[PDB]
């Protein structure tokens, strides 16, 4: 029962489409700009006490490719973030896997609980490293 | 007497059309991954208030920029040390806008008098041995002898003797001999030097144990080590 | 002085210069390998080819080599002539037939003159399908690694080492396409100026072994203009840093002092910066225990005890900067400031200063030394202390051959003709030391004696 | 369903002899527009260049694939796998043990050292492709 | 060749300029832009400009107006002495010719007279030039900052201004609190536009997010710059090859359409003519992305002013186009597949069957779209005469695309100035009956979508044979199989991906027909491996500038319908 306020802007909300004072989830997507950052900070303030924030895309996780004068280098500089979903743009399946990775936090409570120390980098490690062969890219 | 040092380099307000001189080439890599193992949040770039240079690649290193301090040479199509030709006025000449550095003093109008302090001729003494200084490019300098690559390029510590003086002492090449400087004792293996005149003793200056102040000193005692 | 016509345009150049050094000064890109500004022109690589016409109306001329061609008044040349461009591409193609597939694992990569000239000619397509020649390598000591497969036979290494630097243990061996550049047998390169071979060689045959332990490419380096700290000559250097450690030492051109060359103590003696034993924080003692302080704590702690002291003295250093000694002198006062060198070393240094400032005799710069006609060296074992002066003195001793060749109207850049005219004739050089020096091979007389006898 | 050329997770691959394919040439790091690769060259006693550390910041990565096309050994490749997600941005920083997989990936047969002139164990001078045996200068044959 | 350097002295506009102002009153630059470039003095700017407006075949449209820094430009042979410059690109539709006027400036006296009286579209262009450079346009009514906020000190496209965010101090939220307080106190000082005035001042914020201040319609003032990513500045800090991903994100629906003008412009600096297979492949990917963008515009247009239940099937068709793009290029959006001299790989071996399945699949859906939109009455009744404009309004405001074609001005870039081998295809240019409104623009797009499918039919049946990359030393990167085996090819690949390819000092310029309007790239090389100046002309900037002229005399509902009908995206607008 999670209510999502999607603030996806340009070129990252087109994947989300394929996929106030009422939401408990803020899915920040798109490039966060210096000029428009008070809008996201006020929308974050308006929400109620149990907030959750999902950052998706490289432009929201970091500055991404735009290490430039007009772009803030990540939404985590000014708002707390719970889940980070890399990509440019991420996939709808990744959005699904973000909500699945977040219900575990909602059911695990300071919500670290000494159980969130396990990370997908180390958890799926023995899956990923044992891979030997991949399809040749001259075919469809 | 140190008034010229102001003009050796410009100050930290010097700009090439508003730009600070760059330290890094424009294709410098890893800006968002160099320090990412400590903190994934990129730190601010170091700020230089002392000099005209910036701790970044966002600056100027043009070959035709009006400056004398060139940090490195690079030109389009010239990535090698041959890119220094673009920074010179004529190739093999001077830097285009002048070489960096200024002479503190100019030649004086009048000279000196003749020094009349002629030394007497050298005479060997029994017991006292004059220390003849020997220098090495890879051992005699204080900072660079602590480089690990210089440990093998430097020679073994030795003591160089005239053949007639080693015959009077009774030693040959390779014999460890003991001597006394200032109440201390150092043992070194003997080497034989035909061009070294008698009454002298060759020591390697600036090593671990042999100070360069020892040049022109005297060794009171010299005998075979036991 | 002279006016030449290049590719339809017209330029003013020095008549004594050859066409390669004339056109490179104007910003006209001609590829080259075997020519060097310091070493002169020999004409080996044939890469600098241009088409020369007899006059403005001659439409079909001939290919000459611009390093070997004088820039006389009335010269008509074309760099961008189609036949010249095809030939210059072919020279790169002939050098590419035996070159190993080594650029990812070559330390010269990104800083390679052969890589730059290959792109500049525009040769990118291989036609040669046959086998490549290979060579085994030598051990050249702790400073320089050896990879003869990358050699393009430009002869720059031997011309620097024997002719310019007067080293004796590097030569060329073999014949035809099997020519080998190196030592007669494995062992350390004996010259004090061996490390300039890494800049002089346009490929990755001679590379820095001290840099290949912690290797990084040139684009990842952070550079600053610096001065060598290993002796008093003051060679200009360009130190490069990656990941907080000093990586290599490069020569920084200065036409008054060092120009293209450094000594081996300057080039390879930088490793003390990268020591793990260096202090990184201020440290204060408490009996046997040691306390780590920050900058603010250290200043407040030191000045509390310094306020209670009745006299503070300061000991400077000759290896400290002028701003560092003066600040020390400002803190204790000039009556309490000591230089840190012994009295006898102090007495020789101020007398050396007195003759430079008050002697009335001009003191030459390091490159101005090469123009002098006689050299007397009294007491200073100059190859071991002040090594770049010994390199500059070797060039001064070769001025006799340049004077004979000038009388016979041989150009200054035609180095093999000048060396043939010379035939061991030297400007007189008289050295005095307590033993033999490394300048003894070129010295007119050596005097081995104690210092009072010198 | 993903096509073979899909630009998801970045891995480092291995040789058919089983060694890591990366020779730490730093071309992938410089060709990246975002600057998301850091690495340092190390060298074995055999003489084989290999990376001491390999670090990709996947928070910054845009999956453009310019690193894969820059690589002259086919070591770095982009795989069809988009399944990534973390609670901490620090856990998006991948080291070499998170990137080096057990096989050769998309290009099963290419070995760079077989091409290269440089001598390592198993390949002395003249044991590379289109390479003749070394002839000494002291050889009797002219 | 079509890339060689030309002075364009045989163009008939220069001779009548010689006979009007004399030979000493201007200076002609030899470029690779394809157009004459003339340096005029700022005291003659208005006289020369109004002279070209009443030529017997006059120049009617100001394509672009922006500035260059030029202080660090070393190769400046033939140009007058300039410390800053302002260029004016003008277009005559009746001659099918362009002219560029360049005004030189000194560093102490950044002043030039405003061009707004002659061409109304110059108002936003001069504000951007005032924002990004420090050129002051004398006589401008409201010359304020259009990209950066109003307290931003510094002109970011000056060469002394540091490009990277890391070079400044990070988001410590010292300025976030002040910007939050300023945004919270949103009040009108009567400075945000003309603002003559009883009157209710309302800010309404809605395919992109932007703010507009409307008077309740008596006066409306767009506030843009919320999506500024510094793309133009980014061209100065990236090599020619590594800049290519940034091109894909100027327009999200564009994809490979956006990469096309940039690679064609770089290929003019390189002097590369590409093979025919490269031309047909690039045209194929551009028409696939054009179909995807047009279906998005028709889909979203039907949803807001009508029942969205039947048209939701278009998502499956867009999924088929994205599956075909990521089968060819690799990734669904932002392919970054075009290369200098060619494309990144060859076509994979099963491409023909998938494209044939898409060409068989599409006509049934397309004829359902024609039935759903041409024959409908409710959306037609809500789209006829809703903020209409004609041919005179289009040419004044620099409106191109379906807008300009909905009037009688038949102007496509693929027919007037053929590029990428478009002249070897059989396709028609639809045109309206002289009135551009919301119904006419959508009907034109349905006709264009059918012509795009004809181009794809010829690409599948006349796909020629040969390379996917040109044989030229500046083709970046080289073919990889030759790189992996041959040393000279490896050497070229090494320096191209690391230091960069060296483009010789010139200026190139390409225009393409984009998915929405005309998109261009004006690139300047100073001889280095990076661009000295990169200018991106986006049509959405002109289309969004045109809306206060047409909406004046309408309701808020008419504003929402007009904004939904125009071909504007805010990533294009702010770049
Ligand atoms: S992360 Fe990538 S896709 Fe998303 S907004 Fe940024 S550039 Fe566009
Ligand atoms: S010497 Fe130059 S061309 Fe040869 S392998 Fe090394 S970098 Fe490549
Ligand atoms: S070793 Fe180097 S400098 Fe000597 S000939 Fe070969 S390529 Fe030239
Ligand atoms: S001569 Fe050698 S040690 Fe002295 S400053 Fe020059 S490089 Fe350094
Ligand atoms: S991954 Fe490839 S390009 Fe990157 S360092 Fe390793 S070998 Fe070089
Ligand atoms: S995919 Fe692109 S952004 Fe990611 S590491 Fe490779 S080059 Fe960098
Ligand atoms: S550089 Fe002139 S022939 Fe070699």
């Amino acid at each position: 029962s999670i209510w999502p306020y999607n603030f996806g802007l340009s070129c990252c909300y087109v994947e989300m489409v394929t996929s106030p004072r009422q939401a408990d989830l803020m899915v920040v997507a798109g490039t966060c700009f210096t000029k428009m950052a008070p809008v996201i900070q006020r929308l974050y303030d308006q929400m109620l006490e149990p907030k959750w924030v999902i950052s998706m895309g490289a432009c929201a996780n970091s500055g991404g490719m735009y290490d430039i004068y007009s772009v803030v280098q990540g939404v985590d500089k000014f708002i707390p973030v719970d889940v980070y979903i890399p990509g440019c743009p991420p996939r709808p399946e990744a959005y699904m896997q973000a909500l699945m990775l977040l219900q575990e936090s909602i059911g695990k409570e300071q919500g670290v609980y000494r159980a969130n120390m396990q990370s997908e980098r180390e958890r799926k490690r023995g899956e990923r490293i044992a891979v030997t062969n991949l399809r040749t890219p001259d075919e469809i | 007497e140190l008034a010229g040092i102001k003009d050796a380099a410009p100050d930290a307000t010097f700009r090439i059309r508003g730009q600070k001189l760059a330290r890094e080439p424009h294709r410098y890599s890893g800006r968002t991954a160099m320090r990412a193992n400590i903190s994934v949040h990129e730190p601010r770039q170091p700020q230089d208030i002392d000099t005209m240079f910036t701790f970044s690649m966002e600056g100027n290193n043009q070959p035709t920029a009006h400056r004398s301090q060139v940090p490195f040479a690079w030109a389009p199509g010239w990535n090698s040390p041959q890119a220094w030709n673009k920074f010179q006025d004529e190739v093999g000449g001077k830097l285009r806008f002048g070489d960096p550095g200024v002479r503190l003093f100019e030649t004086s109008e009048n000279g000196l008098d003749y020094f009349t302090s002629v030394p007497a001729r050298f005479q060997p003494q029994d017991g006292k041995w004059r220390i003849a200084p020997y220098y090495h490019l890879f051992g005699s300098d204080e900072l660079s002898q602590r480089a690990p690559v210089f440990q093998s390029r430097m020679p073994q510590p030795y003591i160089k003797l005239n053949p007639a003086d080693a015959a009077k002492l009774g030693v040959n090449a390779g014999t460890r001999v003991s001597f006394s400087y200032d109440g201390n004792t150092v043992t070194l293996p003997v080497e034989i030097a035909e061009g070294l005149t008698a009454g002298q003793v060759g020591l390697p200056m600036g090593m671990s144990g042999i100070a360069p102040v020892l040049a022109g000193a005297h060794l009171e005692d010299l005998k075979e080590a036991q | 002085m002279a006016t030449i016509h290049v590719d339809g345009k017209e330029y003013e150049v020095n008549g004594a210069d050859n066409l390669l050094e004339a056109c490179l000064s104007l910003g006209l890109d001609i590829p080259y390998f075997c020519w060097h500004p310091a070493l002169g022109s020999v004409g080996a690589c044939r890469q600098c080819a241009v088409k020369q016409y007899q006059n403005a109306e001659d439409t079909r001329g001939r290919l000459v080599m611009s390093c070997m061609t004088p820039a006389s008044d009335g010269t008509f040349i074309s760099i961008d002539d189609e036949e010249a461009k095809q030939f210059r591409e072919s020279v790169v193609e002939w050098l590419m037939t035996n070159h190993p597939h080594d650029c990812p694992v070559c330390e010269e990569g990104g800083n390679c003159h052969l890589q730059d000239m290959t792109v500049m000619t525009g040769h990118s397509f291989r036609r040669y399908r046959f086998t490549k020649r290979t060579h085994r390598n030598q051990d050249l000591g702790p400073f320089i690694s050896h990879e003869m497969n990358r050699c393009i036979a430009c002869y720059r290494c031997v011309r620097y080492y024997k002719d310019y630097a007067d080293g004796t243990d590097l030569g060329v061996y073999g014949a035809h396409d099997n020519v080998y550049f190196g030592r007669p047998e494995d062992g350390t390169l004996e010259s004090e100026f061996s490390g300039n071979l890494v800049e002089i060689c346009p490929t990755g045959v001679f590379t820095d072994k001290t840099h290949s332990e912690r290797y990084n490419r040139k684009w990842d380096m952070q550079f600053a203009p610096s001065i060598c700290q290993q002796c008093s000559i003051g060679c200009n250097i360009s130190p490069g840093e990656r990941y907080g450690e000093l990586r290599r030492i490069e020569n920084r051109y200065n036409g008054t002092v060092n120009h293209y060359f450094l000594c081996d103590r300057g080039r390879f003696g930088y490793g003390y910066v990268n020591l793990k034993d260096r202090p990184r924080q201020p440290v204060q003692r408490r009996g046997d225990d040691f306390i780590t302080l920050n900058a603010e704590q250290a200043m407040q702690g030191a000045a509390d005890i310094l306020r209670q002291s009745k006299k503070v003295i300061g000991i400077g250093s000759p290896r400290a900067s002028v701003e560092s000694n003066f600040a020390l002198r400002e803190l204790v006062g000039e009556e309490n400031f000591y230089t840190g060198i012994a009295h006898g070393e102090q007495e020789r240094l101020q007398l050396a200063l007195k003759v430079l400032r008050e002697g009335g005799i001009y003191t030459p710069a390091l490159r101005e030394i090469e123009s002098y006609d006689a050299v007397l060296v009294l007491g200073e074992d100059v190859t071991q202390t002040g090594a770049r002066v010994a390199l500059a003195v070797r060039q001064a001793v070769k001025g006799k051959a340049r004077e004979m060749a000038a009388a016979q109207k041989v150009a200054d850049w035609q180095i093999a003709a000048i060396l043939n005219i010379g035939q061991r004739a030297k400007h007189p050089l008289f050295v005095t030391n307590v033993d033999d020096t490394r300048l003894d091979d070129i010295a007119a007389w050596t005097y081995r004696a104690p210092v009072e006898d010198q | 369903y993903l096509p073979p050329r899909y630009r998801g997770r970045i891995v480092l691959t291995r040789d058919p002899d089983g060694e890591e394919r990366c020779v730490a040439c730093n071309l992938c790091a410089v060709a990246c527009p975002v600057g998301c690769i850091s690495l340092q060259k190390a060298e074995t006693k055999d003489g084989r260049w290999y990376p001491e550390f390999f670090r990709i910041n996947f928070s910054r990565c845009i999956f453009c694939g310019l690193c894969e096309e820059a690589c002259p050994t086919t070591a770095i490749q982009l795989t069809p796998d988009f399944e990534m997600g973390e609670y901490k941005r620090q856990d998006l920083v991948y080291e070499k043990e998170d990137l080096l997989i057990s096989g050769p990936g998309k290009y099963p047969e290419y070995n760079f050292y077989r091409m290269a002139g440089m001598a390592i164990d198993g390949k002395d001078k003249g044991e590379a492709e289109n390479e003749a045996k070394p002839i000494d200068v002291k050889s009797l044959l002219p | 060749p079509a890339w060689q350097t030309r002075d364009h002295l045989d163009d008939p506009v220069i001779g009548e300029l010689r006979n009007r102002f004399g030979p000493d009153a201007f200076t002609v630059q030899a470029t690779r832009t394809g157009v004459p470039v003339v340096w005029i003095k700022r005291e003659q700017l208005l006289e020369v400009g109004d002279f070209l407006k009443k030529l017997p075949k006059p120049y009617v449209m100001l394509f672009d107006l922006h500035g260059m820094d030029e202080r660090l430009r070393t190769h400046r042979e033939g140009l007058p002495a300039a410390d800053f410059s302002v260029f004016y690109h003008l277009i005559s539709i009746d001659r099918n010719r362009d002219i560029m006027l360049k005004v030189a400036l000194a560093e102490n006296d950044l002043h030039v007279p405003t061009f707004t009286k002659l061409f109304p579209n110059a108002n936003w262009y001069e504000r951007e030039t005032w924002d990004l450079f420090g050129i002051t346009f004398d006589g401008h009514p409201n010359l304020r900052r259009i990209m950066m906020p109003q307290t931003w000190k510094g002109h970011p496209l000056r060469k002394d201004y540091p490009a990277r965010a890391t070079e400044f101090s990070p988001f410590e939220l010292t300025k976030a609190k002040q910007d939050l307080e300023m945004e919270a106190l949103t009040f009108k000082p009567e400075e945000w536009g003309m603002k003559r005035g009883d009157f209710m001042f309302l800010n309404l914020g809605p395919h992109g997010a932007f703010r507009i201040v409307l008077q309740l319609i008596v006066d409306c003032v767009p506030d843009i710059g919320y999506h500024h990513r510094g793309a133009e500045k980014m061209g100065e800090r990236q090599s020619w090859h590594s800049y290519i991903p940034y091109t894909d994100r100027i327009e999200y629906l564009g994809g490979c359409v956006n990469e096309m003008p940039y690679v064609l412009a770089v290929e003019k600096l390189a002097g590369i003519t590409v093979p025919d297979r490269v031309n047909v492949i690039r045209v194929m990917l551009s028409e696939l992305f054009r179909i995807n963008s047009h279906l998005l515009y028709i889909s979203t247009f039907i949803q807001d002013v009508g029942a969205m239940t039947p048209v939701f099937f278009a998502f499956t068709d867009r999924q088929k186009i994205y599956d075909l793009v990521e089968a060819i290029t690799g990734f669904r959006m932002h392919p970054a597949w075009f290369r200098i001299g060619g494309v990144a790989h060859d076509l994979p071996r099963g491409w023909d069957r998938l494209l044939r399945e898409f060409l068989d699949w599409m006509p049934k859906r397309l004829a359902s779209y024609e039935k759903a939109a041409l024959q409908n009455t409710i959306l037609k009744g809500r789209s006829q005469g809703v903020a209409a404009y004609g041919a005179k309004e289009a040419l004044e405001w620099g409106t191109t695309g379906a807008g300009l074609r909905a009037t009688g001005i038949d102007f496509d870039v693929r027919k007037a100035r053929p590029y990428s081998g478009y002249e070897n295809f059989d396709f028609e240019i639809p045109v309206g009956g002289g009135v551009s409104d919301c119904y006419t623009r959508v009907m034109l797009k349905v006709e264009e979508l059918r012509q795009s499918l004809r181009i794809l039919e010829q690409c599948l049946n006349n796909m020629p044979e040969g390379p996917f990359k040109a044989d030229h030393p500046l083709t970046t990167p080289p073919p990889k199989e030759r790189t992996l085996q041959h040393i000279e090819t490896l050497i070229t690949h090494f320096l191209q991906v690391s230091w960069g390819p060296v483009m010789p000092a010139n200026e190139s310029f390409q225009m393409i027909e984009a998915t929405k309007g005309i998109n261009s790239y004006y690139l300047t090389s100073d001889g280095s491996t990076m661009s000295y100046r990169t200018r991106v002309r986006t049509p959405s900037f002109a289309h969004l500038q045109q809306i206060p002229a047409a909406i004046r005399g309408s309701l808020v509902s008419d504003l929402i319908v007009y904004l939904g009908s125009i071909d504007f995206v805010m990533s294009d607008v702010d770049r």
